[PDB]
């Protein structure tokens, strides 16, 4: 089409719509051109979309309670902190709603998101005598949008699903949208003053309650779920660095896996 | 990082071959319009960065001016609220 | 009637999450809104677009700025001004902390869900300059090499007889974009991670360093993207900078792919500070 | 023009249709008109937009607007 | 179609039928006519009658008793009393034959109903080696329509259903309509004298056995259930001013819910 | 015979109660009747009528008086003599105890059981008069603002060239009745519930006070509905009262819609008293 | 609506892994891949022959 020009020629939009189509530098466009051969032969699918990835349930966070009140759509990543001094861990998290899963991660690159979510529970403990989990919508005005052990004995007729942790072994769960809005803004401020009312959330939050001890909470999109408005590369840090221990501390860093859960 | 703002939608000024550039921006928000009662929040922002700082053989200054309309403009219901400062 | 039940058996297979981790499938999680097949609609147009801003075409497709150079008077034909390994994970620098990795641009962060990719990339450079600055400048693809294999001692461009090239005229000309295509002997190269500097049980992560094309490099770029100066870049000093900024934008090609998702190269954080 | 330019006109080649110009001068220019105001430019303009750009749907604000309108005339009656 | 009147214009079944039309203040009738958009894109369903709402289980009352004779078709509220008295408990509640359900809430508006419910039960314990649950349909004429402790040895050839709290954990019922009349009262008396005869509701109780120490009863509508004769808001109290404790005493009022059960 | 099976394996999802929190679905319970499948008819009419007494259309249309308030011969030009905040959480007083939230209306208790809220609000004015009563009084609506900002310091009413408004003539006439249409910025609005009037770990929970449209009530309300007097009510005191009492009633519009159904504003008692 | 189910009940076999020794039969293992039914295609020619190189003749 021409390798160069005099003015900008090479625009945002012109080249993702397809109006700007920049020359291979060999001059065949069949050197640049799509070959279905590679994936069918050695990768047996291929991958188009985001949508699809954030379809894949992740670990989010790990509760020590037994009776739960969680920010269902909280897709706030945790806060880090690096050193290089010595003796002192090289990174540290510290999590407010929890890890970054596929959703927190693939939605850290967009401003708002719409559709429904996807909840997953792994029990600490399967229970024999009392196997049963309960996922409630919790919709109390008073409630910040965080996590909270649960000290609510008055939350009558709410809608309840019930798993069995020793006849099924993982919870699942589906919450609808159910937003006062059409657009939500990903990892919208929680404030003090706030409670469950902002429009820029579901005004919606789970009460999980069980008889184990400890459990495993994962996440992912329902299929009404879409991220919108690319913004860019958000703040990140490499997660296999998280393994260094060169200042002479041994690395503490732990992301909430099923190993690290279930064994200690 | 400017490279986070050239992710952003966007337009690049070249001083030296175009006089103006202009970017269109539609509404966007979980308010279907913007709250003129209480203010809450501002749809966007409208940001101009240096990507490749001004160079001349000696020190110098240029004024960056900017010009703005509104489009595809839809207003909300009558009140006797009062448009906040 | 009460008839005796004549329907034969069935095989079961006992299941915690089936689909767990796939893309498709059916899922079986009961739900919490009062009508079971509650579902919203696939609003469009959304957030200001009609279109599908979660597919690869479109987010490796929008501009990485990742590198810059400097182009003058003082340049010697043939000394080569800049290069790149041709790969996506293109990384920059945190600004508040002096991590190794550091941070990667939307094109690595995005590319990072992945092990594997393939397809060409698209290289643009903005040439920051005015109508009487003039030289020429080539852009030269070398692929299989490192890049402290594409220069001599002296920096010098070495065997650039046998590359595809663009020769590009600045006078008054300020932009070129080409599209390097893939090439590699295997379909799929791998997204690079961090390798450690030190010897277990010790571990210091660093980015890889891609001097050589080798057997240690290879599984991870298809070699060397480089500018080189034909002439100086001159131009009258009573009137104009004698050196310029050259600005180099990435983002990928129409036939990008990525493949085998699994754990990210990287994660996201809400804030990075230095621990004190 | 989707800028809902009132009015757009390259200037580039008006020199050259003027009856007692010879020779005009070629020059890349264009002037456009946004209600009350003229932008008279000398030299190249990109115009970009969000990639696959859509202003806001109509439907997306019946819950607050009103189906009538009202113009500077309306407030007056 | 005009603002005022002389007179009386705006009656009840006038405006409910459709006769009476009010005007828009705005005189635009498009200003208040049904829109589904906000539906479709924030919620994900448009609930349009209280019977969608009482099909949805809610828990109703816990027991204490292995072996339990259980009033089904009861659809009475507990008795509710306030003070803002220094260190007294700001309310207190007392049941009769439990606590609100969305069956008894939305009931509670209307004088009349027919139709089927149907029983859920919640184990507190699932014994392994004892683990069914038996709920039989009870006729007894000399039974009083309350709550009450199996003393019965004798009511052979019941009709009886049995669920298992091991292998599925949650025993589910449905209860015909068996009523004597097409037309029964909710919330009817239940007298000293009247044991199990009146026609004021089904004559059928539930007898529930399992030897699991407590267990979490709830209750809905069957399919062909329905409320008539709407009356009007029921007397009623903020549920959310439960948790009130400004007199100094701590709130004491606990509602049957799943996690109040499941955990002590 | 006796083949082998050659039925293929389903995978199973175990399950203790599915469908337990929806409106829809298949139950799974054992029923207690000796036919399996029994079922009573729909009977129509049932209990009177042969409208569907459960539809929100018909609960949320029936008349809900909520206020009253006074017009007299001593009310001045701009005077404001009633407001109200529009939503549905309209509440009455508990006549028997002195508890701070209140009994609901039949509106109120209805909507509680939803956390979301919109449409159309109908509200009917009842001026109990006699045809020798005079006077002009004027219905006005004030999206995005509470009671107080209706007023100015004196009880008068502010800024009414603003606003949709009804200039009702009283002296035949008697009943004024008007749709307030939905305006809001979110699609629902939220059922307000009481707010804790103490601090946390303290709870004193009270109704709320719209006297103000900002970011701590603007979710639950979508203005003020107001009556103001633009002449004092005049008649002959040698044959009238001088002051006239006025009744308010509030019922929903063909479009009112609420959503999100889960823990009920309002809980339903079979009696309330003081605790000795 | 909410009917009560008429589905007759299913008589099942409880199997830990049905056809572990068979050549044939229907794998019930769960896929680590994005897509459930990933696949990749029956490559022709292979290891340079269109010849089938598993068979015993």
């Amino acid at each position: 089409v021409g390798f160069a020009s005099a003015g900008t020629r090479d625009i945002r939009s012109s080249y993702v719509e397809g109006k700007f189509i920049p020359q291979d530098i060999t001059g065949m466009s069949r050197n640049h051109e799509l070959d279905e051969q590679p994936s069918q032969e050695c990768i047996g699918e291929r991958i188009l979309s985001f949508s699809e990835l954030i379809k894949r349930n992740s670990w989010r966070y790990v509760s020590d309670e037994k009776s739960l009140i969680y920010p269902a759509y909280a897709f706030d990543n945790p806060a880090a902190m690096y050193t290089a001094a010595d003796k002192l861990p090289v990174w540290t998290l510290t999590p407010r709603s929890g890890f970054p899963t596929l959703l927190t991660s693939i939605g850290a690159m967009y401003a708002f998101y719409r559709g429904g979510i996807r909840l997953k529970i792994v029990p600490g403990v399967a229970d024999q005598p009392k196997p049963l989990v309960e996922v409630a919508l919790f919709t109390m005005q008073d409630q910040g949008y965080i996590i909270k052990a649960n000290d609510y004995s008055t939350d009558f007729c709410s809608s309840n699903i019930y798993e069995n942790f020793v006849t099924k072994g993982i919870a699942e769960v589906q919450t609808p949208y159910y937003s006062r809005v059409n657009t939500s803004v990903v990892s919208a401020p929680v404030l003090y003053n706030a409670g469950n009312i902002s429009p820029l959330m579901p005004n919606v939050m789970y009460k999980i309650t069980s008889n184990s001890s400890n459990i495993l909470l994962g996440h992912s999109a329902a299929d009404d779920f879409r991220f919108g408005f690319l913004l860019g590369a958000p703040l990140a840090i490499s997660a296999t660095a998280l393994r260094d221990n060169f200042t002479g501390s041994s690395a503490t860093v732990s992301l909430p896996t099923f190993s690290n859960f279930y064994l200690s | 990082d400017v490279s986070n703002v050239i992710t952003l939608p966007h337009v690049q000024l070249d001083i030296s071959k175009e006089t103006e550039v202009l970017l269109k921006i539609p509404y966007v928000s979980p308010f279907v319009q913007y709250d003129l009662v209480t203010k809450f929040t501002p749809w966007a922002a409208f940001l101009a960065h240096v990507y490749a700082p001004l160079n001349t053989p000696s020190a110098a200054s240029l004024q960056v001016n900017v010009f703005a309309h509104f489009e595809d403009i839809k207003l909300g219901f009558p009140t006797s609220a009062i448009v906040a400062q | 009637s009460k008839p005796l039940t004549t329907i034969p058996p069935t095989i079961v297979v006992q299941r915690p999450s089936q689909y767990f981790n796939n893309a498709d499938g059916v899922d079986q999680g009961l739900p919490l809104s009062l009508k079971y097949g509650n579902e919203v609609i696939l609003k469009t147009p959304f957030a200001g677009t009609s279109s599908d801003e979660m597919a690869l075409e479109y987010v490796l497709k929008i501009p990485n700025y990742f590198s810059r150079f400097k182009y003058s008077s003082t340049s010697l034909p043939k000394q080569v001004l800049w290069t790149s390994p041709v790969h996506p994970q293109i990384i920059r620098n945190h600004v508040t902390v002096v991590d190794a990795p550091g941070q990667p641009t939307l094109l690595a962060y995005a590319t990072g869900f992945f092990k594997y990719w393939r397809g060409g990339l698209v290289y643009t450079f903005r040439f920051v300059k005015t109508n009487y600055h003039s030289g020429r400048v080539q852009i030269t693809f070398h692929p299989f090499v490192g890049y402290d294999d594409v220069m001599d001692s002296d920096g010098k461009i070495v065997r650039d007889e046998y590359v595809y090239r663009v020769v590009v005229d600045l006078r008054d000309q300020t932009e070129a974009t080409l599209v390097v295509p893939f090439t590699s002997l295997t379909p799929y190269k791998v997204c690079a991670d961090v390798f450690n500097s030190a010897n277990r049980p010790k571990y210091n992560y660093e980015p890889r360093d891609f001097k050589v094309y080798d057997n240690t490099t290879d599984q991870f770029f298809t070699g060397t993207l480089c500018v080189s100066a034909l002439t100086p870049l001159v131009s009258s000093s009573a009137v104009v900078s004698s050196t310029i900024d050259v600005l180099v934008e990435v983002k990928a090609s129409d036939d990008f792919e990525v493949a085998v998702p699994n754990t990210p190269l990287w994660l996201p954080v809400d804030s990075l500070t230095e621990r004190p | 023009k989707q800028m809902n330019v009132n009015s757009s006109q390259d200037t580039t080649f008006e020199q050259r249709s003027q009856e007692k110009v010879q020779a005009g001068e070629i020059n890349e220019s264009i002037e456009f008109r946004n209600q009350i105001t003229t932008f008279v430019h000398d030299n190249p303009i990109i115009t970009e937009q969000l990639i696959g750009d859509s202003p806001q749907p109509s439907g997306d604000v019946r819950s607050v607007s009103d189906a009538r309108t009202h113009s500077i005339i309306d407030f007056l009656e």
